């Protein structure tokens, strides 16, 4: 009973046809789930996601009048019938699933309502606006659109309840917790015509525990030592040389992670600009002892290490004071 | 000859688009996973590979057939034109069905038309993986699968035996590298999506992680370096460039060990316990060149004792930091083993 | 209902092995490119990847339609049954369609029998670079577009809006580079077996400095203006002085392995290791500079010409020479 | 003298039933296989696994498929492969594998007059052998591949090595970045399970790691911060900033040895024989250090309540020590 | 029009693409020819090279002449799929691709005495055993081997195009190499004997030279250095024990950096190279610094050095005087037997 309603349905059927050709756009509304957000790849500028994808849509074609009110039907009939051609506008590389079967449903309905649903792991470019690194907050895109058809062929819009998400504690997020998602709709004009763009934003902010211990803490440190040598004797001259260039040595290693898992982009982060800072002060120090030595023995001068005991705190203190307030605050 | 004759007849009038049973019964499909090898488990991408023999069994009341034989086993292009389970991997990112030198497959018909379903499968799942414990984390790394499209009133799963005797893994295949594995637990349960309810079926391999590598590499460095830097309080106060090169080279040598020891962990943005016991060690060490700063700040003459005028006196300040520094840093140890170790 | 008829009907007879004006003419294809993204640009396999919009026009009077007033968007299923132009990329290493939700292709007719084909397509395209300049390297990577099997007498080429038929690229945005500019090449090659239709899209991209002279660049001066401190530094401080040189020395090779490490494997000289090498030599000679000052006074002067005058000469001819030595490096690659 | 041929291998496939194995009803077709190693690449420690190509022949007796009339032995069509029965053969340590397919797909079919069928196949294989990585890098390592039928039993396939312990050639001619290929050996034997016994054949090698790279990069280098760590005994003891300097740059470079090994050796976190010898070697330097803050405190901490005994002691005791820790070492690793 | 079409329409009329040309009667002739249109990045780590080439294979089957007004068609890719073509594979390919961006990128033109033309654009990428030791002074010939997978020299055989020095053409800029100068490449057939038969192999030599200048730069130079560096302590007064003692450990320390450095730029083998044996040596030289300075240190008196305004004084050591002539003799004498040893071959 049931072939012969599946049989029927194709007799005379062609899904090189959009529904409506040519009497008004096919509305297709559009469900997400969002399995898991991969890890974000700053270093290409993309993140992985895996989603659900579901989209909804009248094909008069396929209208059946019988008791079933509506057929259960796995993924071999995906390709006997129009579906749309939507694409991810912003997908680097994406793929469905295949393991033990093709991951997809298809569910028709007596009035000829068709439920398209397939399981899609996506690569989506995300531009990243790597200023204020590591107290970044980014907003990921994911657009979707139909290849083919313009607006006056094809429009989307979102359901009632339009994506929706897991627990958020089974993705893969390292260095990102995840805030909150929007979803807008917007018409593109290209040179094949206007389209219907749906856009689903994931806003991501920076995880800052590992770069306070990592980073900040340890370079704070290190400044803090080569004060050290203010306190001193100027005629420990081995002591106090000694402490400046090893420091020095050891702010160049500590300077190696400040750009370590982002790209090469060429402005200056918030961690770069902190890293060169204390560069420069630990750099101060060493010199603030080779021309006090040279003045006071190799011919106010002589009180130079009074002046740095205070000024270099002060200095550093009033740095950290508009480095963490610029970029926490402002 | 008859072999031919009852596969030719076997499916005629079939229509592989309907499941078996339809508007009469529950398609009912009898699990049973032979897990050959659990594969190297990342880190770095929160995901295990697994090496499983799937099986799958059902009733499929249209393929039965009458014949001196009690068996049929059917090739691959037969295979495709029979309904199979939608079975897939709720959790998994990107799995392989084996094609070598044939597709790793079998499908074998008994006479009364019961249907059993093999696959070599390497799923490449996902596992969530929460590292504040690192290195001293434990994890349950699941395994989810269930049907794509048929809801729990269409086909339900069910674990052939005894779910901890469905899912058997080989003795002699594990193929961990830093984990142990302690064991699997079994269990099945209903799920909730826009879509309907659906049958789940889970297994949950239970990961702890091997430590011994990271106490020879990390964490032994790292005590005896903070160590040194303790030694330090036993030097004579007038030798500063002694005492001033053995405190910062200490630095530098944590330094170099908390970069080192980073590096090795996947790029996780939050701070693990080993984090803060290095983050801690950092602290030790910088604190015994403060040390010396404040013990140098109260030496008088600089020259120090002889074999046989004045002379400086052991300073108070290094004679109560031989004590404070290595009793603290004990204390330290202790809180910390207690608190990762116990859990 | 009609329109279902008119498509049968055009696809009827319809003979894929066949060009359009197969007898006659040369068919003109168009082309259009929307350059979605540029992405890994490759010194170390030269190459770079690109995503973009691929368009082909040409016209095919078979695939005339009348009585419908609708540019007919079909199925991508129905571009396997139509002829389509044989085009390939000559630099292409690696190229996919992409295919999710479907084949990202699409087929418009129009009813003069104008085809639109449009193919999403990544590309990693080859492209030789020069980077004897890195990181002050500039490079000209172009994409070559071609017909495998026609020759100008039965295919042709031409940029669809001449000066606008790329678009797409002043939006890119390069974390590495900057796009200088782009230019449309239209050509044919002449062979003795016959001449070519040859489409070329080639940009032009501009390394960033900023991000070298705060990784290579800076770091480096500093560590030489620290070597210049001994100098200062009075003779007898021997302990001082050596462990001033021979830290900025190792603090130098550690700089050097950093930046091996980080870069890109370019296994020939460039204007950067010039750059590391040379602030190499001058840490390496103010730590020699002292061995001369300390075997003058301690090891003729004994026997017995200015101790100090090595010194005083030394604080002037280094920084000078280091001043020289960024002033001909600048402007030989500036 | 084609038209012959023609209507033979047509008239063979003329009533072929390709679901059928040769003698259906009758004895177990024998499956004979010869392997032709091409090359082995990335034997990976850290997977666990390692790749290798391979020629993989297959023979078999099929008396549907026997010709008279003919005297030559017809090589046809690759794609007459998927007209015939072919044994189902597959690897059980396999991760990922693929039949080549440039330019054509790499398989032969070649019939001879008798029946016996050559299927030959050129795959490269991933498998995956378990590695125990404690003797590192003083291992040997056994890595297998097994072949076995996926869905017959002993009564309806079996397997042989045709020709005998020859059936495996191009080994010698293997070579890998850092293994030497010791042996292979090749074992036939039937798997029995409840159902019935699986044919089975297994082919497993003998990879003996080079040890070159190791003496002088991991091995030599830290002998020596060892050495030079006992130079501090032969130095005065009030000579405080020498020995102390001596002391604490040698654990610095052991540090910097030691982690630098990390990064550029393969991530097995578990206690190799390499991290026994490095932290052997850091306890030494560790304890040479800390043997002058006892020289140091014994003369000028309890001094005015000999630190020429600890010296000389310690200028017999440590080298006499670190000598029996290596002959330690070195006789329970080899 | 309807002329060419009846052409295609009747070609493979009893057609047998099971069968090769002349199968019984004589022995199947392919005509190769290359042209490399890249020479692609040769990968040291996996002893592998990429090559883009365009693969041009003629021969000829009597079953597919035709008459008409043209000498020469052209057959689409699903006519180009029903006619037997030669099973051509790469002996050394690892994984080679056949485009098919937008198109097939493949051409198949039969002439109308039955002579096809097979043309085809592949991305072959084919494994280079590699012996560095003399690392990085060592010179390689890639190889890139091809013949018929299942046919015996019985019954296919390849021969080049024209004259094989004149078969294989690299294009003018198909230099695609970093670390390489390709230096030109040999053509050569032959023959092979397998488990299966004898078999008939075109084989191309590609010569390269591996470039030295980034690794004199990088490597020999700051090495070098280093222990010229090492040996300036013996110039340094023999009471200065803190400023040579530190002078020594940081010139190890920074050896111990260069040889760390210098064995990534070298892919992970776990034999020694030529680089690896002037690291170990510059290794000893500096390691012996230092231990010429502890038998100096071992025989200094005064603990006071000489005063320039100038009680007895510490003499300069014999020791040093005499490692002020031997270090640097003993090191050059090394270099000149080094550099002889390798760049001489
Ligand atoms: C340049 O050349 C390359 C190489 O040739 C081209 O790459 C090829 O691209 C084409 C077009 O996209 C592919 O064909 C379709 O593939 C899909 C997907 O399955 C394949 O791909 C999966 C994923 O591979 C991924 O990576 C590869 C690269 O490695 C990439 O190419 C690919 O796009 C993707 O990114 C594989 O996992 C999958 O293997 C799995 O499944 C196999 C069985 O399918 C199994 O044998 C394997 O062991 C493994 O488990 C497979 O390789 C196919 O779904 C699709 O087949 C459907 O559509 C065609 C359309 O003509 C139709 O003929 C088929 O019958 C089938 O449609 C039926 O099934 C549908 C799904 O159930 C259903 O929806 C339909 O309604 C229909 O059902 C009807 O028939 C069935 C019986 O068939 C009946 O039961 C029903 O009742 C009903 O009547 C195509 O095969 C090639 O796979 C791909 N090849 C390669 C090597 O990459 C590239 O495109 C070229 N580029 C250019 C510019 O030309
Ligand atoms: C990256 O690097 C590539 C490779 O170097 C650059 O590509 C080259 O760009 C230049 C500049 O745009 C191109 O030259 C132009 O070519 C066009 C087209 O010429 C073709 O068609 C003509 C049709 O009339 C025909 O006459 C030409 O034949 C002549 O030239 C060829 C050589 O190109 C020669 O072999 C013949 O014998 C003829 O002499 C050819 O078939 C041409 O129209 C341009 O002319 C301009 O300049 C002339 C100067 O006298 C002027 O008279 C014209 O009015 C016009 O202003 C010009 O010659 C070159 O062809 C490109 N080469 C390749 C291989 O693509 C690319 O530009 C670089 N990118 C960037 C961003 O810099
Ligand atoms: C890597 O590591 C693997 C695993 O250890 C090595 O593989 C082993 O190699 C050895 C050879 O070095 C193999 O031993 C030989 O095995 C054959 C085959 O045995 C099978 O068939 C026999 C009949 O032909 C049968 O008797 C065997 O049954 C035995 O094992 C079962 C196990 O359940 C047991 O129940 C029985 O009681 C038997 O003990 C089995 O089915 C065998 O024919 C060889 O016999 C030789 O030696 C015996 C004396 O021991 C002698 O009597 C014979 O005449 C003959 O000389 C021999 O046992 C071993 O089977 C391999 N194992 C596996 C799992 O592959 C591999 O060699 C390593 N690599 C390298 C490079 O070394
Ligand atoms: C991190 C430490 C920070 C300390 C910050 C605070 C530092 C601070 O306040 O130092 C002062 C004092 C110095 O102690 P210390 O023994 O080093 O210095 C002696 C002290 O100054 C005597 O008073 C001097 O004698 P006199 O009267 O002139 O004859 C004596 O001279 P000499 O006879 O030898 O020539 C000096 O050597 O230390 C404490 O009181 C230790 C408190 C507990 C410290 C507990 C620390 C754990
Ligand atoms: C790694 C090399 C190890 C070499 C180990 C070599 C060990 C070895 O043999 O040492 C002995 C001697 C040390 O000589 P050196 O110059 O170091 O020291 C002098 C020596 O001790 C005299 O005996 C002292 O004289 P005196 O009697 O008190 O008046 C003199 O006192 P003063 O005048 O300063 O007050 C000291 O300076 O060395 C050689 O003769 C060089 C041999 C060739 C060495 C060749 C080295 C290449
Ligand atoms: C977003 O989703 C909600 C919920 O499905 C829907 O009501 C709304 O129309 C969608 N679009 C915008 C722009 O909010
Ligand atoms: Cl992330
Ligand atoms: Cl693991
Ligand atoms: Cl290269």
């Amino acid at each position: 009973d049931v072939t012969v309603i599946l049989n029927n349905l194709l007799e005379g059927y062609d899904n090189k046809l959009r529904p409506d050709i040519g009497v008004k756009p096919t509305l297709i509304h559009t469900d997400m789930y969002v399995n898991s957000i991969g890890p974000v790849n700053a270093i290409n500028m993309e993140y992985t996601i895996d989603i659900f994808f579901a989209q909804t849509w009248y094909d008069r074609r396929l209208k059946f009048n019988s008791t079933i009110k509506v057929l259960r039907l796995n993924s071999n009939m995906v390709g006997k019938i129009w579906i749309p051609d939507t694409f991810f506008r912003n997908s680097k590389k994406a793929d469905a699933h295949w393991i033990t079967t093709p991951n997809r449903m298809l569910r028709i309905w007596n009035d000829g309502r068709v439920l398209y649903t397939l399981r899609l792991t996506i690569d989506a470019e995300c531009q990243l606006q790597l200023h204020n690194f590591p107290m970044d907050e980014h907003s990921c895109p994911l657009e979707f659109s139909s290849y083919g058809y313009p607006r006056e062929e094809i429009v989307y819009q979102w359901k009632r309840s339009s994506v929706e998400v897991g627990d958020t504690r089974s993705w893969r997020l390292y260095q990102f917790s995840f805030v909150g998602l929007r979803n807008t709709t917007e018409v593109v004009k290209t040179t094949s015509g206007d389209y219907v763009v749906m856009s689903v934003y994931f806003d991501l902010s920076r995880r800052m525990g590992y770069f306070t211990i990592q980073t900040y803490i340890p370079c704070t440190l290190i400044v803090v030592l080569s004060w050290v040598s203010f306190w001193i004797n100027k005629d420990a001259v081995p002591a106090r040389t000694s402490l400046g260039i090893t420091t020095v040595l050891t702010m160049t290693t500590l300077s190696t992670i400040a750009r370590k898992s982002l790209p090469k982009v060429s402005y200056v982060t918030a961690m770069d600009l902190f890293v060169s800072v204390c560069f420069i002060f630990v750099f101060s120090a060493l010199v603030e002892y080779g021309t006090l030595h040279y003045f006071v023995s190799n011919r106010r001068i002589a009180k130079m290490d009074s002046y740095a005991r205070i000024f270099f705190p002060t200095a550093f203190c009033l740095f950290n004071l508009v480095y963490w307030v610029s970029y926490l605050y402002l | 000859t008859v072999f031919t004759r009852i596969l030719d007849r076997l499916l005629d009038g079939y229509d592989n688009r309907l499941r078996p049973g339809l508007g009469e019964r529950v398609t009912e499909v009898k699990t049973d996973i032979f897990v050959t090898s659990f594969g190297p488990v990342s880190d770095h991408d929160m995901e295990y590979t697994i090496d499983v023999f799937f099986r799958q069994s059902w009733k499929d009341e249209r393929l039965k057939f009458k014949g001196p034989m009690t068996v049929l086993r059917l090739n691959n292009l037969m295979a495709s034109k029979i309904w199979t389970p939608d079975t897939f991997f709720h959790n998994g990112k990107k799995s392989v069905a084996h094609n070598m030198t044939m597709p790793n497959k079998l499908l074998r018909i008994t006479e009364d038309g019961t249907l059993l379903y093999t696959m070599r499968l390497t799923v490449r799942a996902e596992c969530p993986m929460h590292l504040e414990d690192f290195p001293m984390d434990a994890h349950a790394c699941p395994l989810k699968f269930g049907s794509y499209a048929y809801t729990r009133a269409e086909v339900v799963y069910e674990w052939t035996r005894e779910p901890a005797r469905s899912v058997v893994v080989a003795e002699d295949g594990s193929r961990l590298n830093q984990y142990d594995l302690l064991g699997q637990t079994v269990d099945s349960g209903i799920v909730q999506s826009s879509t309907g309810e659906y049958v789940v079926m889970t297994t949950h391999f239970h990961l702890k992680r091997k430590i011994g590598y990271f106490v020879i590499q990390t964490y032994l460095p790292c005590i005896m370096t903070v160590i040194l830097s303790q030694v330090s309080f036993w030097l004579n106060r007038e030798s500063v460039p002694a005492r001033t090169v053995f405190g910062v080279t200490t630095v530098l040598t944590m330094t170099t060990l908390s970069i080192s020891a980073r590096n090795s962990l996947p790029k996780v943005a939050y701070a693990t316990a080993m984090d803060w016991f290095i983050a801690v060690c950092y602290a030790f060490v910088f604190s015994a060149l403060i040390e010396f700063a404040t013990v140098n700040y109260f030496t008088k003459r600089g020259y120090a004792w002889d074999g046989k005028k004045t002379f400086n006196s052991v300073s108070k300040i290094d004679r109560l930091s031989r004590i404070a520094f290595p009793l603290l840093f004990g204390i330290f140890n202790l809180v910390y083993w207690a608190t990762y170790l116990n859990r | 209902s009609f329109v279902k008829e008119t498509v049968d009907k055009l696809l009827k007879g319809y003979d894929i092995r066949l060009r359009p004006d197969f007898g006659g003419p040369p068919v003109c294809v168009g082309m259009n490119i929307d350059i979605a993204s540029i992405d890994m640009v490759s010194e170390v396999n030269m190459d770079y990847t690109l995503t973009m919009y691929f368009q082909q026009y040409w016209r095919d009077k078979r695939l005339a339609y009348s009585g419908i007033p609708l540019n007919l968007t079909l199925d991508n299923r129905v571009a396997d049954q139509l002829w389509v132009p044989d085009t390939y990329f000559l630099n292409d290493k690696k190229s996919f369609v992409h295919g999710v939700t479907v084949k990202n292709r699409m087929i418009r007719l129009h009813p003069d029998g104008t085809v639109l084909y449009g193919l999403r397509i990544t590309t990693t395209a080859a492209c030789m670079m020069d980077l004897r300049r890195y990181p002050l390297d500039e490079q000209n990577c172009t994409l070559e577009i071609e017909s495998y099997g026609y020759t100008t007498d039965d295919i042709e080429f031409y940029w669809r809006g001449g000066d606008k038929a790329v678009t797409g690229v002043e939006r890119i945005e390069l974390p590495q580079f900057s796009i200088v500019e782009h230019r449309l090449v239209s050509r044919n090659v002449v062979f003795a077996t016959g001449a070519y239709p040859r489409l070329s899209l080639s940009f032009r991209l501009k390394r960033n400095i900023g991000y070298f002279i705060l990784q290579t660049y800076m770091p480096s001066i500093l560590i030489t203006i620290l070597s210049w401190v001994s100098f200062w530094i009075n003779y007898d401080a021997s302990a001082a002085r050596v462990a001033l040189g021979i830290t900025t020395v190792l603090t130098m090779t550690t700089i050097n392995t950093h930046l091996r490490e980080t870069l890109p494997k370019i296994p020939y000289v460039k204007a950067i290791d010039m750059y590391l090498m040379g602030c190499f030599v001058f840490v390496f000679l103010a730590l020699l500079e002292y061995a001369f000052v300390n075997y003058i006074f301690f090891g003729r002067g004994p026997q017995r010409t200015d101790v100090n005058a090595i010194d005083r000469w030394s604080r002037i001819v280094f920084p000078f020479t280091f001043s020289l030595f960024n002033l001909v490096y600048w402007l030989y690659y500036v």
